[PDB]
């Protein structure tokens, strides 16, 4: 079993 | 409408040009459908370069390169819609409508295939 990766994380503005 | 390479592309074309942050969930799901169809109509080699212009694109940072080339080789490699589905059932509305948005941005644009030798063969027979 492989979990999903997460969502990119975008740099705070 | 048989779903034939060029529909996938006109399909594909109309929705890069949509904003779709307002859009139902039921289309956002075929949407990534069609993101993952679109995936595999890249060579295997080419989804480092995929992974690299979504980055680019998206302001990202190389820290975020693992997960997104994971994303693109786990829908490349995806059979029965088995890891598109987890996809959808892990991630957040809000990061599927910006991988979507960014990856329609990206893909209609990005060679299809690296391979030096085709490339060159098919540059002569361009119109
Ligand atoms: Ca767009």
């Amino acid at each position: 079993f492989v979990p999903v990766p997460p969502p990119p994380l975008y740099p705070p503005p | 409408p048989k779903i034939t390479l060029l529909t996938l592309i006109k399909t594909a074309e109309h929705w890069a040009r949509q904003d779709i942050r307002t859009i139902e969930d039921s289309k956002l799901r075929a949407l990534l459908t069609l993101c993952a169809v679109m995936t595999r109509k890249f060579s295997k080699s080419q989804l480092s370069l995929l992974c690299e212009t979504h980055l680019r694109r998206e302001g990202l940072g190389q820290d975020q390169a693992e997960p997104v080339l994971e994303v693109y080789q786990r829908l490349h490699s995806d059979k029965g819609g088995s890891f598109e589905a987890a996809l959808w059932q892990q991630w957040d509305r809000q990061s599927l409508i910006m991988f979507i948005t960014a990856f329609l941005n990206i893909a209609l644009q990005l060679p299809c295939e690296s391979s030096a030798v085709v490339v060159s063969g098919l540059r002569t027979l361009v119109p």
